[PDB]
RNA sequence: AGGGCUACACACGUGCUACAAUGGCGCAUACAAAGAGAAGCGACCUCGCGAGAGCAAGCGGACCUCAUAAAGUGCGUCGUAGUCCGGAUUGGAGUCUGCAACUCGACUCCAUGAAGUCGGAAUCGCUAGUAAUCGUGGAUCAGAAUGCCACGGUGAAUACGU
């Protein structure tokens, strides 16, 4: 279960928007390679500190509806077991059984 | 002096007065002040950055969406 | 094979530490547990004390290591010799 | 007709031909021959001694592999005298590009060691 | 050779101008440099003793005698006793000859040394050179690829103090301590 | 925040890809299916050595993209020598997602280059679109696929007998 996922999840979306949102294009402004002779200044790339928790690479969400980890499925917010679960009473909207 | 052993004397016993035209007469750090890495430290000579090459277009600086674009 | 891309790296972490640092010449270890990051002229000089995981490992700083991260120095990882499996219990 | 001999493979295909005289893989191969005013496909004995010599002067420009190897020992050496992690792992033989040690190790670490189980 | 003519010709009055000494004679000159190449070990086996003689060869032709220990009780190893060094002693023309190429192209072999402390010097300002390698001058079949081998270069002398022993290889420019 | 499962000494399990030539190499040459793409991909664009790249209209996927589908086809070439198969290692440069890419991240590419010549004990699935073998897409998914999951290419011996 672990309460640490689901504070982690909640964190993560004022903090998206307070560090991020200015930052957004910032990697490729003023470091990649649109900084052609332009920027390439360690002063205005030091601040990548700031969104470091905010990151696309710590959108691994895990569940929402029991904060469970690890085998996680964005399509439906949940695991293997628990959409089978859901899936069992019918909870989960066009799911059926396959056969081919 | 055992005279017929003695390997050719053609640069040995020639020029003692030479230059430093082509090589050196001493050098300076061989006896080591530093232990010799035979590396060149990067980073404190070079960039921290690369060379520029791709993706060379006019800059944009106004921010910019990848899912905010529709 | 790895890089490190395209841009410009000081750290911010490094920059306070060293900037009060380098105005004495040198100061006591400072207290790094960022040992994801290089070593840049600014550092040339100072001690800077890298934590490995389990404690702080003191790293001096010259210019033949600016090449480098502090992790590399720093160790991680154990390798057991290979001698003999220990066999037995003990009473 | 043989390169400069010892081992160039005898009535081969010249692109594959030219990769025992070093410092040419198949890419520098088809380059120079294309230079020389050789076509691809003629196997090496279909050559006279004078195209050969013009060929072999295209060869000549590149990396020895004397010259190749002392390069990789000293670079290997550089790091190993330092105790980065790089130097670190070399010492050993164990990778430094991320392998993995978990299996397959007789090529590198050599033969069998007991394991109590 | 070129060197000693020259030496007695430029060298002496230096010296003697810069010492004031009072007889032209009171200035240093190089006496005979012995050697040793102290390489041990190899006592029926004489392979690294072959890899020393080429090292020797270079920079001066005599054959190795390889001298061994004459009582064999002392603080090194022993193993049926043991042979050291060679000699291999520059002497004469040979010698004037080698001062020469001393300095000029023997440092620039040279590319990790430990030697000359100054003070060091005793005695008659004798001294012996610890270069860590093979120093060599232009050789045929020197080259069997091996390691260490640095030789005692032992110098001797007719000064007889330790400054006098530091006046040797002066009209060469070399970084010697204080 | 940093380190770690994927450590390493080996053994043991599994799958991939190989040990060949049914193939690899060079130069020329062909037709997919099915689906995925508001952390995402993306025409046009200019930059790039192929790949890629950053910019951006844009998208809802029978529209545009991933995607250059690969094995296979044509000619010449090669004979069990680790090669004309296999390409790991490793040195270097150009590119990427991120404070950060060394051990635990990705993509392209140049040079050289080891293990392995079908494996004693051990060891399993399979009755036909099956087994075999090749590529592709996807769920997850910052950046990692040999795995798993579905799809399409080419596609076998025999089932007497208990």
């Amino acid at each position: 279960a672990k309460q640490s996922m689901k504070a982690r999840e909640v964190k993560r979306v004022a903090l998206a928007d307070k560090y991020f949102a200015k930052r957004a294009e910032l990697k490729a402004i003023i470091s990649d390679v649109n900084a052609s002779d332009e920027d390439r200044w360690n002063a205005v790339l030091k601040l990548q500190t700031l969104p470091r928790d905010s990151s696309p690479s710590r959108q691994r969400n895990r569940c929402r509806q029991t904060g469970r980890p690890h085998g996680f499925l964005r399509k439906f917010g949940l695991s293997r077991i628990k959409v089978r679960e859901a899936a069992m009473r019918g909870e989960i909207p066009g799911l059926k059984k396959a056969s081919w | 002096m055992k005279k017929d052993i003695h390997p050719k004397y053609e640069e040995i016993t020639a020029s003692c007065s030479c230059g430093n035209v082509m090589k050196i007469r001493s050098t300076v750090g061989h006896d080591l002040n530093l232990d010799v890495c035979s590396k060149c430290h990067p980073f404190f000579t070079g960039k921290q950055r690369d060379v520029a090459t791709g993706g060379r277009v006019d800059r944009f600086n106004k921010r910019f969406n990848i899912p905010g674009s529709k | 094979p790895r890089s490190l891309k395209k841009g410009p790296f000081i750290d911010l972490h490094l920059l306070k530490k060293v900037e009060k640092a380098v105005e004495s010449g040198d100061k006591k270890p400072l207290r790094t547990w960022s040992r994801r990051s290089t070593i840049f002229p600014n550092m040339i000089g100072l001690t800077i004390a890298v934590h490995n995981g389990r404690q702080h490992v003191p790293v001096f700083v010259t210019d033949e290591m600016v090449g480098h991260k502090l992790g590399e120095f720093a160790p991680t990882r154990t390798y057991r010799g290979h001698a003999a499996d220990k066999k037995a219990k003990k009473k | 007709a043989r390169i400069a001999g010892i081992n160039i493979p005898d009535h081969k295909h010249a692109v594959i031909a030219l990769t025992s005289i070093y410092g040419v893989g198949k890419t520098r191969s088809k380059a120079i021959l294309a230079a020389a005013g050789i076509a691809e496909d003629v196997k090496i004995s279909e050559l006279s001694e004078g195209q050969i010599d013009t060929l072999r002067d295209e060869v000549a420009k590149f990396v020895v592999e004397g010259d190749l190897r002392r390069e990789i020992s000293m670079s290997i050496k550089r790091l190993m005298d330092l105790g980065c992690y790089r130097g670190l792992r070399h010492r050993r033989g164990l990778p430094v590009r991320g392998q993995r040690t978990k299996t397959n190790a007789r090529t590198r670490k050599g033969p069998r060691k007991p394991i109590k189980k | 050779a070129k060197l000693h003519d020259y030496y007695k010709d430029e060298v002496v009055k230096k010296l003697m101008t810069e010492f004031n000494y009072n007889s032209v004679m009171q200035v240093p000159r190089v006496e005979k440099i012995t050697l040793n190449m102290g390489v041990g070990e190899a006592i029926a086996d004489k392979k690294l003793l072959d890899n020393a003689a080429a090292d020797l060869a270079a920079i001066s032709g005599q054959k190795p005698l390889i001298t061994k220990a004459r009582k064999s009780v002392a603080g090194f190893k022993i193993r049926q006793g043991y042979p050291i060094g060679c000699k291999v002693t520059l002497r004469g023309e040979r010698m004037w000859e080698f001062f020469e190429r001393l300095i000029t192209i023997a440092v620039p072999r040279i590319r990790d040394f430990r030697g000359l402390s100054a003070k060091s010097f005793d005695g008659r300002g004798n001294y012996s050179m610890g270069v860590r390698e093979q120093i060599i001058f232009p050789e045929i079949d020197y080259d069997k690829v091996d390691r260490v081998r640095g030789l005692d270069i032992t110098i001797t002398t007719t000064a007889k103090s330790d400054e006098e022993g530091r006046a040797l290889l002066a009209a060469f420019d070399f970084p010697f301590r204080k």
